[PDB]
């Protein structure tokens, strides 16, 4: 029961970015603040899992499954040797997640998804962001996101497809306090509680060649690809 | 001024220890008074010997 | 040691675990070794019996394939009271045989030396009169079965029909557009195994194909069939059916019900009755020419329909008045009180397939049946006189309860707004008559008519005014009953559990459910658990409803006190 | 249960039981649905939020659960009002769990438990040790009335044994805890220790103990350090009333013939039936409707645990039923009185019946008034003074 | 795959609406199974629209204009629960309406009519067999659902303009009928999306959670995460060759050679719809 797995955007260009901002807040300050909510998880139930999973770029590595002791001392020596396209990948890292919910519920559960999303949202993998939405919505799986910078156009149509919450911070250095808040409780004590409710959706699509994010555009009629401002004739078939 | 045990019981029930009254089946006096519907009240020392003659009519529908 | 799902007692006892992975390929053994206890839906209960293997070798494997499968089967090891007693019910089978030959019936051995223990039996001498054989009478072919298998060389009835150049084969021939179910193919392979016809008896339910397996039977034996059923009613469904799916003409489906008569003398398919054939009193004239003809022409496959009724007095005296090779029994439910199933074993043959209740239910040709027992209380008027006498007025007592008429009437109510069909069975005519009055609906008296029981039956099925009817004792068998959607028996016949597996029998013809009201801390809680002692050996579970969904707040009768005191002074005064 | 003994219980040995690894963790473990958010909101804090903010951090919906939250949370002194900061020895100890500051295990611990529970059946294998004895029969669940050379087992015990396998032992050690004040030790060091055992010279005396039912394991005769069991952590059923159990342990057995009757016995099955008359038979003892479907709904087979809800509905209330049986004329005692033409004075009577708490059943057309005999004497009192 | 449909659907509302041998009002049943049946069309339809139309008395009324809205249509049929239901349908006047206004969409779409007809006289003032060949000349596909029997203009308008002819045996029969018109049968619009709630982008007429067209500015407002479950089906995903250690779960494709599981060969293949190696 109330299995949650943890996508963290492990992006070593914008984290390098920040480590010589001198912003008081490095990559070591935030996977403990996942550290601590994975430990958290591991407390308020006796029969409750747990799985990591960290965005690096071209890669995303499985952290945890490779007695807290032994579940934190994993996550500190697998980010000691991930972080040793300049823009992260996260429709990957979340085709992994729910590849694992779906095995781990083949051996029986809820399950949940929190993405820590740190970088700019990356518009050249809507097509396949998309598909693992209505992929985990299917299954009811949650898609909570907390976003630290940037509001990420892509991650609000995540929670509002599956059903889950989307926050912004406002502080880097409070994250821990943030994720014990609105995304520490499950799915059944969610109903219980006072959350701050989703502010904006960003709608958009993307065009077939320059795929950018266009708010009136042209569909075809039997293809369904929505285009830019030219509409000559269908170029897909 | 008398004394005597409670029974309260289903109204279907109630009519066989009334039945029991005007029978003999175990003693004279029985029934001390009747008071409602739903409550019957009976001497002390036939109790036991009462629980049995139920549970005879509760196994003859077995 | 964990796979293997048997578990073989000593005894001789078969429990399947009808979840292993191979449980198609051990319940597809089971079925032609032994014969069915009880199949909930996890672990099923086979019985190794003597007749049961009898019917094991008469299909093609022999006793090494028995015992050879039932060790890779095992779970246990065979505990050798098993292969002792399945190497001695199966190496005595193919030595006497019962052959006819132009009307006079012949005891058959191979082997010599049967033949001389066989004939100092001081029974079998009394019915007399390589290949050694000799002529034993017609009149008591019964008692020669009997004793036959009373010395465990017992008589086979295998018609080798493709084969005997004496009798006229017909032109029937099964149409294809009755395209018969798997189930059916597995009760008709059974029969008809080494391409010779076997005398059995086959037990479908009566919503399923029973009556279709009778008419392919019939166009696969393809000899002079002759059907009979209890009613002339039925008689009246086999014309239709055979008019169906068999491509017969109009003047070889004849009746003989003594109504009709079209040209019964002379034909190739006769549909009569039991009563008629076994007619024991003086015949009318018409009657006795067309008994002169049916006593004298050697038949093919007789199907006797409502098998249960064979072995009574009577109607077991029709297998010695006619004559047939092959003997097909069908019915819907084999079990009967007085213990004379049993007895059926040798009068027409061994049990050959059985349906499974449960798996035509899953696959969607039976109607998922929600059995419920729902019990009223007595009312506290009415157990002030059940108590205080024992001879049988008490039987009226607890049917006409006015706690129990409350829940009819609310069950009624519940039904007609769902616009479901409402069949109300309901024995002891007094209770039928100030039931279906109180109520203003239609009732089958059962000394009514034949006319205004047709009619009644019929505004029943094409109208939707007309929602409930209250039979009495007359849909105990295969009518014509127009597909009800609920039941609710009130207070039948006392401890029969062949009577409610026919009223079930009229649901599955949750999408359809039947209830059974009882007085409760009465008589009736005893007969109801006898009647469900059937039931739940094909796996139907029995509820109980103690309080209905709000009862006392619709318009129900017999609400006051007053109006319940008159009912007490209509009933005792019959006496 | 363990968070009804910690409500009764004083502050003075809360604070010291509060360890760093074995009891912060124990207690944060069983706390219902909602006081597990709130431990974790505030345990990072260090000033104390009003106390007006935590009654509105639920919806008006599920209000109700908010209170018996923090009846209960509140009743453990996890925190005060302070003018909610939680107890500083609880706040630091439960951040230390937050990272702060081998077949052989397991057979030895069933087959040292069954021979527990076999001294509650009869048996001449029992569990041969006299501290154990007498250590049942003040806990309430052996009778004896006598010396006796076989010691009895009560109603009591006959609902233990159909208790679950984690269930049973909370209810064996709340027997152990609460006399071992005035016979053992402290209550603060067992009960950590049983806690540290989840995850002075005293102490090892009640490791001897956990030896008898198996907890721990020694095997070499009172070593330095122990060796913690599986059970330190804390068959079919048809429509035809057929229950197929595939165990083989003779104490399974025997708790399926408490309700059951056998018909075959086969080497890795048993195979029984639960009927009328064997229901009652256990019943007329008191093993009671409600304990029977407990039984088999954790002990149940795999095939049982599919996508149908386990122990099919029409067992689950026919042995309710057959429960009902028994509970047509419950007797109780009482004294009459009656005959007075007075028709004031047993209305006048309810004046003096009801706040005593004797009056039983209540009339209005002749108005019998039915006292108990232990109330009797008093009321007799009344009527003769006025 | 499908293309566009402009589906009208003409609802009759003749005296014999009230008849039983189904839900015990006719027509009651008809406006049940259509309220789910406009719920089903939308999902396996982007962007379509749905007429509704009704019969009485001879003379046609457009019940709800023809508009891609999923919920101003079940809106509609609910109010028209308690219609009177007098007088004998037409049919030359329903598809006289249904045809002044279908006759003006555009050609790279599949337009359609759906007769829900329960008469069995359909009493109108013209000649019925100059529409057929005018229907024909549209490319208009009538389709007929009939109740009760077989009346003989209707199979002569189901099979000469193109559509179907089918009649009831009873409610599950029905409800398996409409389920058959929901699939669509084998040019570029101008869309615009909905960003910011749900606000329109030509002119900033906000309205409700809708994807309905502007009231204002007659631009269809649609939501892009609607159309990308259309997606998958071009350029879809291939299988994979078969003969411990996986990349999905962690515990064979043939495009970027990563090795799988048989738990997760079923599902990327059948709901992820994309491989998880193929994104890196
Ligand atoms: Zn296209
Ligand atoms: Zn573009
Ligand atoms: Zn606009
Ligand atoms: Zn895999
Ligand atoms: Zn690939």
């Amino acid at each position: 029961l109330n299995l949650l797995v943890i996508v963290v955007d492990a992006n070593p260009i914008w984290w390098g970015k920040q480590a010589l901002k001198e912003s008081q807040f490095t990559l070591s300050k935030c996977i403990d603040a996942v550290m601590v909510l994975g430990n958290s998880h591991l407390f308020m139930n006796r029969s409750n899992k747990l799985a990591v999973i960290a965005s690096h770029i071209q890669e995303s590595r499985f952290l945890y499954p490779g007695l807290l002791t032994s579940a934190n001392e994993v996550i500190v020596e697998e980010i000691k040797d991930l972080m040793t396209h300049t823009e992260t990948l996260l429709a990957g890292s979340l085709a992994k997640a729910l590849c694992y919910i779906h095995r781990m519920n083949k051996e029986v559960m809820k399950s949940r998804i929190l993405v820590i999303k740190a970088a700019e949202d990356s518009a050249l993998q809507y097509m396949n962001f998309m598909n693992v939405i209505f992929a985990a919505q299917k299954q009811n799986i949650l898609i909570d996101a907390c976003v630290l910078d940037s509001d990420s156009g892509l991650l609000q149509q995540a929670c509002d497809i599956t059903g889950g919450l989307y926050l912004k911070v406002p502080q880097m250095p409070s994250l821990l306090q943030y994720l014990l808040w609105v995304f520490l409780p499950d799915q059944d004590q969610r109903s219980q509680l006072i959350l701050p409710p989703p502010v904006h959706v960003d709608y958009r699509a993307a065009c077939f060649c320059h795929r950018n994010l266009i708010e009136i555009g042209y569909v075809c009629s039997v293809c369904l690809s929505i285009f830019c401002n030219f509409s000559p004739i269908c170029t897909t078939c | 001024v008398l004394k005597g045990v409670l029974i309260e019981c289903d109204p279907a029930m109630k009519q066989f220890l009334l039945y029991l009254d005007e029978s003999n089946a175990l003693g004279k006096k029985f029934i001390i008074q009747d008071i409602d519907d739903t409550h019957v009240f009976v001497i002390a020392e036939l109790v036991n010997v009462l629980q049995e003659r139920v549970g005879e009519l509760m196994d003859q529908n077995a | 040691h964990t796979s293997r799902p048997l578990w073989v007692a000593p005894d001789g006892h078969i429990f399947l675990e009808a979840f292993s992975p191979v449980y198609k390929y051990a319940q597809d053994f089971l079925v032609a070794i032994a014969e069915p206890v009880c199949r909930p839906t996890h672990v099923h209960e086979y019985k190794l019996t003597a007749y049961s293997l009898y019917a094991a070798v008469s299909v093609g494997l022999q006793t090494s394939d028995i015992t050879e499968y039932l060790r890779k089967l095992s779970k246990t090891g065979v505990p050798d009271g098993i292969m002792q007693f399945i190497k001695l019910c199966t190496v005595s089978y193919g030595k006497v045989k019962l052959v006819l030959k132009h009307n006079r019936y012949f005891v058959e051995s191979c082997h010599p030396d049967v033949i001389q223990h066989l004939l100092q039996d001081p029974v079998i001498r009394e019915c007399r009169l390589q290949t050694v054989s000799f002529e034993v009478k017609q009149e008591m072919i019964e008692e020669l079965q009997k004793r036959c298998i009373h010395l465990e060389y017992p008589l086979l009835a295998e018609y080798d029909f493709r084969n005997d150049s004496v009798n006229p084969d017909i032109n029937i021939d099964l149409k294809p557009t009755a395209v018969l179910r798997p189930y059916q193919e597995k009760s008709l392979r059974k029969m008809f195994g080494n391409g010779r016809a076997r005398s059995g008896v086959i037990v479908l339910p009566c919503g399923a194909g029973k009556s279709l397996v009778g008419v392919t039977a019939a166009c696969t034996v393809r000899k002079r069939c002759l059907v009979l059923g209890n009613s002339a009613v039925s008689v009246e469904q086999w014309k239709a059916q055979f008019k169906m799916w068999s491509t017969i003409d109009d003047s070889q489906i004849c009746r003989f019900t003594s109504d009709a008569k079209d040209k019964p003398i002379g034909c190739s398919v006769a549909i009569s009755t039991y009563s008629m054939l076994g007619h024991t009193t003086k015949r009318s004239w018409e009657a006795e020419r067309v008994m002169e003809w049916l006593k004298t022409q050697e038949w093919g496959l007789m199907i006797l329909d409502e098998v249960h009724t064979i072995p009574a007095k009577m109607f077991r005296r029709v297998l010695t008045i006619v004559q047939a090779h092959c003997k097909l029994g069908l019915t819907a439910t084999l079990v009967r009180e007085d213990d004379k199933i049993v007895d059926l074993n040798f009068l027409i043959g061994p049990k050959l397939y059985e349906a499974n209740w449960m798996e035509l239910q899953n696959n969607g040709y039976i109607a998922k049946v929600q059995c419920a027992e729902v019990w009223c209380p007595m009312s506290p008027e009415f157990y002030r006189e059940y108590v205080a006498i024992k001879t049988k007025k008490r039987i009226l007592l607890y049917t006409m309860n006015p706690n129990k008429f409350r829940a009819c009437q609310f069950l009624i109510k519940f039904h007609e707004r769902r616009n479901d069909k409402i069949i109300v069975f309901a024995d002891n005519v007094f209770a039928l008559k100030e039931y279906a009055i109180r109520l203003n609906k239609p009732y089958i008296y059962g000394p009514t008519s034949q006319g205004e029981r047709m009619q009644i039956l019929q505004n029943f099925k094409h109208n939707p005014k007309i929602n409930t009817i209250f039979i009495s004792k007359v849909g105990d068998t295969s009518f014509d009953l127009p597909e009800a959607n609920v039941l609710i028996q009130i207070s039948s016949h006392g401890g029969s559990r062949r009577q409610e597996a026919q009223r079930l029998g009229r649901v599955l013809r949750y999408n359809a459910f039947f209830y059974s009201l009882v007085s409760q801390d009465t008589q009736e809680m005893a007969y109801s658990t006898k009647r469900q002692r059937f039931l739940v050996d094909q796996g139907y579970s029995f509820k109980v409803i103690t309080k209905l969904a709000g009862m006392e707040e619709e318009d129900l009768a017999f609400s006051t006190k007053e109006e319940q005191q008159q009912l007490l002074q209509k009933v005792l005064a019959a006496t | 249960n363990l968070q009804e003994f910690l409500g009764g219980l004083s502050p003075g040995v809360l604070d010291r039981l509060y360890g760093h690894p074995a009891t912060c963790l124990a207690v944060f473990r069983e706390l219902p649905s909602l006081a597990k958010n709130w431990v974790m909101r505030m345990l990072f804090l260090e000033q104390p939020l009003p106390q007006a903010a935590v009654a509105l951090w639920v919806k008006k919906e599920f209000s109700k659960a908010q209170e018996e939250s923090t009846g209960l949370l509140s009743g453990l002194r996890i925190w005060h009002t302070q003018l909610l900061i939680l107890n500083p020895i609880f706040r630091q100890n439960l951040r230390i769990a937050l990272l702060g500051g081998v077949p052989s295990l397991d057979k030895y611990a069933e087959e040292r438990w069954e021979v527990v529970l076999h001294f509650m059946v009869g048996s001449p294998s029992a569990a041969v040790s006299q501290d154990l004895a007498q250590l049942l029969s003040q806990a309430g669940l052996m009778k004896s009335t006598e010396p006796g050379e076989p010691p009895c087992i009560t109603s009591a015990g006959f609902q233990f044994l159909l208790l679950d396998t984690p269930a049973q032992l909370w209810y064996f050690m709340l027997q152990y805890l609460q006399t071992a004040q005035s016979r053992g030790m402290d209550l603060v060091e067992i009960l950590s220790f049983l806690f540290q055992l989840s995850f002075s010279d005293s102490l090892l005396n009640f490791l001897q103990h956990l030896r008898e039912f198996g907890l721990v394991f020694q095997r070499k005769r009172k070593s330095r350090r122990y060796y913690p069991t599986r059970l330190a952590i804390n068959i079919v059923v048809e429509t035809n009333y057929r229950l197929y159990a595939y165990t083989e342990s003779e104490l399974q057995i025997a708790l399926i013939a408490l309700f059951s009757e056998m018909l075959y016995r086969f080497p890795n099955m048993v195979v029984a039936q639960v009927t009328r008359e064997s229901v009652q038979q256990a019943i007329a003892s008191g093993i009671t409707a409600q304990q029977i479907i407990h039984f088999l709904r954790t002990r149940a087979h795999p095939v049982m645990l599919k996508q149908t809800p386990v122990l099919p509905p029409t067992i689950t209330d026919q042995i309710r039923l057959w429960e009902l049986e028994r509970d047509r004329l419950r007797f109780t005692e009482g004294v009459l009185y009656n005959q007075f033409l007075s028709q004031v004075d047993f209305e006048l009577l309810l004046a003096h019946a009801r706040e005593l708490g004797v009056l039983v059943f209540e009339n209005s057309a002749k108005r019998l008034m039915v006292v108990t005999p232990a109330g009797h004497s008093d009321v007799k009192r009344f009527w003769k003074r006025q | 795959l499908g293309m566009m449909r402009h589906l009208y659907v003409v609802v009759d509302g003749s005296r014999t609406m009230e008849d039983q041998d189904l839900k015990p009002n006719r027509l009651t049943c008809t406006l049940k199974l259509l309220e789910y049946f406009v719920e089903e069309y939308f999902d396996q339809n982007p962007i379509s629209q749905i007429g509704i139309i009704v019969t009485k008395s001879k003379r046609a009324e457009k019940l709800t204009e023809l508009s891609g809205n999923p919920r101003k249509h079940i809106t509609s049929l609910k109010k028209a629960v308690d219609m009177t239901c007098h007088g004998e349908p037409s049919l030359y006047n329903s598809l006289s309406i249904a045809m002044q206004t279908l006759k003006h969409m555009p050609g790279h779409t599949s337009r359609e009519v759906l007769i829900i007809f329960s008469s069995l006289t359909t009493c109108d003032p013209s000649n019925i067999y100059d529409l057929i060949k005018t229907l024909k000349a549209a490319k208009i596909r009538v389709s007929v659902i009939g109740l009760s029997a077989e009346v003989r203009v209707c199979t002569v308008l189901a099979r000469e303009t193109g559509g179907t002819y089918h009649v009831i045996l009873d409610e599950s029969h029905y409800k398996e009928l409409l389920t058959h018109h929901v699939s669509p049968p084998p040019g570029n619009t101008e869309p615009g999306l909905t960003l910011g709630g749900y606000f329109c982008p030509q002119c900033r007429a906000k309205y409700c959670e809708l994807p309905v067209e502007c009231k204002i500015c007659g631009l269809t407002l649609v939501s892009a995460p609607h159309l990308a479950r259309s997606y998958h089906h071009l350029f879809p995903l291939d299988a994979f060759q078969e003969i411990r250690f996986c990349y999905g779960c962690q515990g064979v494709c043939a495009v970027c050679q990563n090795v799988f599981c048989v738990d997760c060969d079923v599902f990327v293949h059948d709901s992820l719809h994309c491989c998880p190696g193929c994104i890196h």
